[PDB]
RNA sequence: GUUUACCAAAAACAUCACCUCUAGCAUUACUAGUAUUAGAGGCAAUGCCUGCCCAGUGACACCAGUUUAACGGCCGCGGUAUUCUGACCGUGCAAAGGUAGCAUAAUCACUUGUUCUCCAAAUAAGGACUUGUAUGAAUGGCCACACGAGGGUUUUACUGUCUCUUACUUCCAAUCAGUGAAAUUAACCUUCCCGUGAAGAGGCGGGAAUAAAAAAAUAAGACGAGAAGACCCUAUGGAGCUUUAAUUAACUAUUCCAAAAGUUAAACAACUAACUUAACAUGGACUAGCAAUUUCGGUUGGGGUGACCUCGGAGUACAAAAAACCCUCCGAGUGAUUUUAAUCUAGACAAACCAGUCAAAAUAACCAUAACAUCACUUAUUGAUCCAAAAUUUUGAUCAACGGAACAAGUUACCCUAGGGAUAACAGCGCAAUCCUGUUCUAGAGUUCCUAUCGACAAUAGGGUUUACGACCUCGAUGUUGGAUCAGGACACCCAAAUGGUGCAACCGCUAUUAAAGGUUCGUUUGUUCAACGAUUAAAGUCCUACGUGAUCUGAGUUCAGACCGGAGCAAUCCAGGUCGGUUUCUAUCUAUUAUAAAUUUCUCCCAGUACGAAAGGACAAGAGAAAUGGGACCAACCU
RNA sequence: ACCAAAGCUAGCUCAACAUACUAAACAAAUACAAAAAUACACCAAAAUAAAAUAAAACAUUCACCUAACAUUAAAGUAUAGGAGAUAGAAAUUUUUAUCCUGACGCUAUAGAGAUAGUACCGUAAGGGAAAGAUGAAAGAAUAAAAUAAAAGUAAAAAAAAGCAAAGAUUACCCCUUCUACCUUUUGCAUAAUGGUUUAACCAGAAAAAAUCUAACAAAGAGAACUUUAGCUAGAUACCCCGAAACCAGACGAGCUACCCAUGAGCAGUUUAAAAGAACCAACUCAUCUAUGUGGCAAAAUAGUGAGAAGACUUGUAGGUAGAGGUGAAAAGCCUAACGAGCCUGGUGAUAGCUGGUUGUCCGAGAAAGAAUUUUAGUUCAACCUUAAAAAUACCCCAAAAACCCUAAAUUCCAAUGUAUUUUUAAGAGAUAGUCUAAAAAGGUACAGCUUUUUAGAAACGGAUACAACCUUGACUAGAGAGUAAAAUCUUAAUACU
């Protein structure tokens, strides 16, 4: 026949955990093929484009102002050729980090 | 039994087949994990905890020497030589809680084993037996109802020769020179004054050793024992005396 | 002459004759033979003949070379005689380019080629023409005598084959007496209609009908009885046959090395080897014969042919995920480059499993607090175990049927078994693409004029004949084309009847409405339905009924086993291809059924050569008769 | 009341022991064509077992499989294997006499096939039955005694109407209400499968892990092992019938194919002729038709035909044997079925395929994602069942989830209403699907069509009938009651002087 191998399996792209739950550092917060989410703060990016947690806590999505890194040439043009008012926008996830950093113990009275 | 099928009639296939597809246990690559496993040598542990509770019950006495088969009469460890087990292993579980004072022969042990052995003033000796020879020990009785008589008992092999050579260990073959030194170079370790095994009224159970050819205490390769008269039997005989006693 | 004992007697086989091959020979065949012989085959007497090819494949010759009365083959394109043709010309390719003959044939289709003869009429038969682009010369080609239970055609004659049946005997038959089977059988207290429903109802629904029982008859139904369908498909079910399938023994011949028995020189040059072999006969090889073992991947709107089979992107799948099709579209089975991209480990994604994915901290590398190889839509550029090679640490599959059998093809109509209505051919059912009917709309045809008769582009609705499509009942059988017999029904009327309109003067016609009681021929050829043709008819209707009707018939045709011809195939075998031939069972249990009548149509003669017409032509109604068919009867005569 | 019914014996089965192991009977006759007293010879012999099957195919492999070495262990270990299916040691260990032999074995469809290897069936090898019932006495038959209970009949035919009954009823019918049962299926009153009926026979078997109960317990087991609560014991479990085949060895050529020996037939007529000439009998064939089709006959009868001195017919005796033979090739014939005989054994062959699978009642209860020579099957998930541990489970408001346009709606979650969900241990079935509503695709914007996604359903009530539409949280009894869905649908109209 004319068409073939149309078949492939969903890639299960997503968002693994979604606005207000709780995350241990390491956790996959979401998965993509283009960017759809950014990464925010506390939150790693993949060289395959996935998004991870790098702290325990709380995640929260968000939307934000978009200033590409400087040695993106695309991105720049991109930020160069708008309208003077207009600023980019885009969506980020954070983790809001929960435990403190650490404590202070009483190790010996000398 | 369900329905037609193969099932209904019986004849599903067998165990690890997987309907075609190649199946879970062949799919994965050989290695060796249970490789040579017959040829390991196995050895029964036994912690000083379960050595301190027999003598306290008086299961074991401590006052004659301790050997296999004061253990085994005790029925304090278990001993199979079918299953390559070549002894008991002597672990330090309960080194901190472990007072008796003992003479015991083990096949192998652990520094902290012999340190926790040596600071109540007893003494510890590792000895090595070959399967036979194991199999011999174990279980007297029914050897000496075989109505052979008392074989050699072997040497260690060539791996295990390094083991038994060194004072470090307490081997039986280690050269008894090396001894008091490495036995207080244990002490300087765990920081216990090491006691004088010499001015003690028992020293004379203490020293005792077994012969590295000997099975027992106080028999000797090539006897018969007749059980019946209470008797034994020893060789006159020249050859058979160089023989078992070479 | 022979053959399928029990469905085929033939065109099959054999056969005289003619031809190829193979053998130079002795006590069990051939053969008590000896090349004018004997085996292995081909072809089919006789007669005229048997053309060209050794490139392939064989077989000789163990290589060259030779062989076609060995397997087998025997072509184009362009330009030319004023014109169709193409003697001639050009050129390509082949081992040779189909010669003689015959020819619409038992020869793919076109095909019922064309024409003549035969018949009142022929798809038949015979004679010619004939590119048969698929004839053709010992897998033989052409004539011919005689022969044939072969297959076709004509004439005579004969006849109950038929028009169109009839009488009488015998056997069966029915009654009486005696004896006494078979398949079959859920139970039956066993109706008809329309509807319904696993899509065809004695049993459901709605109606109708209905004292009970024998005996005799008919076969429409009981998807009647028979035989776990022979067609079709499926099964990691068989078997037979053939090989260019994959693995290869034994045996039979060949060839060789070794074994075994031997034999020669005392070898050659200057200052140990080589050769031999009577019959047996061993071990290891070689080449063939004859064979042995085993297999035919799946998906598929039945199989087959074709196509596909793994991985990715977009749609289908509109916003978390997932999501099918022999669904719609693009791709991948890698390049290029240097930044040559380490070790170890929290936690997760994804997920049947196997596989896949991210990744903090910590080490080590390097600026001395220096870990994402980059680009091509970046996504995909890939492959498990075992096993082999490597030696230190790795590498190896169009295993592309891509979760991968270490290595196997055809064919079966000689087939077999297990099943399947899970799946085709017949029939039903669904649907209505195709088909058929009507109406709606008028641009146009009709000299003028849309609708006398038609009617493009389109519209609305029905019908359920065709070819399909679907796979719903049946594969422990719903036996299939055309005839015969008997027909039941619809009306969408062919004839008969009554009318409307006419581009209806009359006769004819062309249309339209109403009407289904009754009718709707005989022949030549085709198996045929169609169709052509001859002769007629008042007319020779269109359809439905399991393309009505095989427990009533037929069997020419299709669809088994035999055989030819053309073609495909190395072969076995095969072709919706032609041709010749080829077993059609049933004693009726149940339902159902087993005779009232009260015509129908033609044609003559009148009507009148009037009505009507320029004439040619030429009526309707009313009125007299005759026939034929159909219903119902009957023998005086005729005839049997 | 017939047909019938009922016995308890015949013997068997499995072991024990045991001497030792071809019984009994032999006058004659027995290996001429066994049972036939008597004449110069011959006589004798061996070659690996194979395959069906398992590997879900099949090619190396595939326990046991007519060869003495037992037992407790080592051990299902070392090893061997398309390193797959499977196969599988040894060293080394253990084993105390003789008597106490019988039976939670059968009772005539059982137990031996057995009253018998007989009758009978096969040419042969070979296959192989059925059958008994009185009593102390039948040297008690005008005979005496206890069942009279299967289907089938008789005593006694039937009377509108309907799966044959049920509700009932004074009353048998008449009335009303119900589409046999198994199997198989998406779905069967089905016109799909199976059964005349009765009796007797006729089909779930295993203890690794697990659960349950108990002993003893850091140990337990009457040796060999196992043990970080285990060990030991007990109890809980996995069918029946069926191919075409394949392999080995016997038996078959008295039918038939072709041979070898040895006999036998062919009259009349026509011809110089006994010439594979002619006419036509006997004889041999088997053309065409009709009968017949459980027949006279497992291939015939009646007519009609073909040959009829030959490649003719035919008797008797002999030969060739299944990987074969024989063949004027029909793949014909080889003892009524030959694409390769028959019989026995291998054999309880093997069937993912069809059929069958036997008391009662109760608790819960299932429609398909993935691979697969796989789509007629399996094995994993998801569901589910039985126990057991837990803690959250559904429902879920904001807030939150993309870049051009884009709907119904999803995801995720407090509260709140409920009582569910998750883990742990066991375990199968199922994985061949229908219609309805919705979103789409294919097709003809066709199908009772096909392919996915969401939802529903599979009444004993309604839509006359009905699978899937609608009503309805399926218990028992009642001669109570209230409700639900639900039963005829409307229009049929055109005057314009
Ligand atoms: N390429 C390849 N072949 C293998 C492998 N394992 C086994 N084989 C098989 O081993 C055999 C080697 O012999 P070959 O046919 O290659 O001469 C083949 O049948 C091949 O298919 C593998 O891993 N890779
Ligand atoms: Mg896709
Ligand atoms: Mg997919
Ligand atoms: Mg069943
Ligand atoms: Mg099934
Ligand atoms: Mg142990
Ligand atoms: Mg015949
Ligand atoms: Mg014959
Ligand atoms: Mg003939
Ligand atoms: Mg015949
Ligand atoms: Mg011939
Ligand atoms: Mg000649
Ligand atoms: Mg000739
Ligand atoms: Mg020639
Ligand atoms: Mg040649
Ligand atoms: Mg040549
Ligand atoms: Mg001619
Ligand atoms: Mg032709
Ligand atoms: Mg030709
Ligand atoms: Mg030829
Ligand atoms: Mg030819
Ligand atoms: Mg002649
Ligand atoms: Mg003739
Ligand atoms: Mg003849
Ligand atoms: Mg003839
Ligand atoms: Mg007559
Ligand atoms: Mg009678
Ligand atoms: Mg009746
Ligand atoms: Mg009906
Ligand atoms: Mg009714
Ligand atoms: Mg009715
Ligand atoms: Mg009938
Ligand atoms: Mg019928
Ligand atoms: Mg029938
Ligand atoms: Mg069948
Ligand atoms: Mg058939
Ligand atoms: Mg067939
Ligand atoms: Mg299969
Ligand atoms: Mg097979
Ligand atoms: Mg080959
Ligand atoms: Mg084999
Ligand atoms: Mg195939
Ligand atoms: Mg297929
Ligand atoms: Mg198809
Ligand atoms: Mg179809
Ligand atoms: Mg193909
Ligand atoms: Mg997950
Ligand atoms: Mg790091
Ligand atoms: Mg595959
Ligand atoms: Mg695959
Ligand atoms: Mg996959
Ligand atoms: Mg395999
Ligand atoms: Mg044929
Ligand atoms: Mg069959
Ligand atoms: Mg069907
Ligand atoms: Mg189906
Ligand atoms: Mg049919
Ligand atoms: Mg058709
Ligand atoms: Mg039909
Ligand atoms: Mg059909
Ligand atoms: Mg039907
Ligand atoms: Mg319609
Ligand atoms: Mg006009
Ligand atoms: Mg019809
Ligand atoms: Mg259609
Ligand atoms: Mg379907
Ligand atoms: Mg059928
Ligand atoms: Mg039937
Ligand atoms: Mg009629
Ligand atoms: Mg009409
Ligand atoms: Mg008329
Ligand atoms: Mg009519
Ligand atoms: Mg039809
Ligand atoms: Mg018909
Ligand atoms: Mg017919
Ligand atoms: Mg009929
Ligand atoms: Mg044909
Ligand atoms: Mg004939
Ligand atoms: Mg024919
Ligand atoms: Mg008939
Ligand atoms: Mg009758
Ligand atoms: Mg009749
Ligand atoms: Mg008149
Ligand atoms: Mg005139
Ligand atoms: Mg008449
Ligand atoms: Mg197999
Ligand atoms: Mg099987
Ligand atoms: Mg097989
Ligand atoms: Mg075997
Ligand atoms: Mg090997
Ligand atoms: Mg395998
Ligand atoms: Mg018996
Ligand atoms: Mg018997
Ligand atoms: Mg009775
Ligand atoms: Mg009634
Ligand atoms: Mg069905
Ligand atoms: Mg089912
Ligand atoms: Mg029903
Ligand atoms: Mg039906
Ligand atoms: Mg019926
Ligand atoms: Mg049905
Ligand atoms: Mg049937
Ligand atoms: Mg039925
Ligand atoms: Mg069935
Ligand atoms: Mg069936
Ligand atoms: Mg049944
Ligand atoms: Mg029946
Ligand atoms: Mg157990
Ligand atoms: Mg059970
Ligand atoms: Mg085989
Ligand atoms: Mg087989
Ligand atoms: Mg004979
Ligand atoms: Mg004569
Ligand atoms: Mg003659
Ligand atoms: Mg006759
Ligand atoms: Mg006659
Ligand atoms: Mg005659
Ligand atoms: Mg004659
Ligand atoms: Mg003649
Ligand atoms: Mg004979
Ligand atoms: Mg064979
Ligand atoms: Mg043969
Ligand atoms: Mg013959
Ligand atoms: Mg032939
Ligand atoms: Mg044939
Ligand atoms: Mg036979
Ligand atoms: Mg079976
Ligand atoms: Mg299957
Ligand atoms: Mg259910
Ligand atoms: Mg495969
Ligand atoms: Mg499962
Ligand atoms: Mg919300
Ligand atoms: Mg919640
Ligand atoms: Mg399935
Ligand atoms: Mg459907
Ligand atoms: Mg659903
Ligand atoms: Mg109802
Ligand atoms: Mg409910
Ligand atoms: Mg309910």
């Amino acid at each position: 026949s004319k068409n073939l191998g149309g078949k492939s399996p969903g890639k299960r792209f997503g968002i693994k955990k979604m606005e207000g739950h709780y995350v241990h550092a390491g956790n996959i917060l979401a998965t993509q093929r283009h960017f759809r989410w950014h990464p925010g703060a506390h939150v790693g990016l993949g060289k395959n484009k996935c998004l991870y947690a790098l702290e325990e806590g709380v995640v929260r999505y968000t939307k934000e102002v978009y200033v590409p890194n400087p040695s993106n040439s695309e991105a720049v043009d991109l930020v160069t050729r708008l309208p003077q008012g207009a600023v980019l926008y885009k969506t980020f996830v954070h983790v809001v980090p929960a435990k403190p950093e650490g404590t202070f113990k009483l190790v010996a009275m000398l | 039994r369900g329905h037609k099928g193969e099932r209904q009639r019986g004849t599903r296939p067998r165990l690890g087949f997987e309907g075609g597809q190649t199946p879970f246990y062949l799919r994965i690559p050989k290695y060796g994990f249970n490789e040579g496993h017959s040829f390991r040598h196995q050895y029964q542990p036994l912690s000083l905890n379960r050595l301190q509770y027999l003598i306290d019950l008086g299961r074991v006495d401590p006052t004659q020497p301790i050997d296999l088969t004061q253990l085994v009469n005790g029925r304090g460890v278990t001993i199979q030589p079918s299953k390559r087990d070549y002894g008991v292993q002597l672990v330090e579980e309960g080194a901190d809680t472990f007072k008796a004072k003992v003479n015991i022969e083990v096949q192998m042990a652990s520094e902290l084993a012999i340190a926790a052995i040596e600071k109540n003033g007893g003494v510890v000796t590792t000895a090595f037996y070959d399967p036979r020879s194991l199999e011999i020990l174990c279980k007297p009785v029914p050897f000496f109802l075989r109505g052979q008589p008392i074989p050699k008992r072997m040497l260690p092999p060539e791996a295990l020769v390094p083991y038994y050579t060194d004072a470090k260990n307490r081997g039986y073959l280690a050269d008894p020179a090396r001894f008091p030194e490495a036995r207080l170079e244990l002490a300087r370790k765990y920081g216990y004054v090491l006691p004088d095994i010499t001015k003690d009224e028992l020293f004379k159970m203490l020293s005792t050793r077994k012969d590295p050819r000997q099975i027992f205490f106080g028999l000797a390769p090539g006897w018969v024992v007749n059980m019946a008269d209470k008797k034994i039997l020893k060789p006159t005989d020249e050859n058979l005396l160089k023989y078992y006693s070479s």
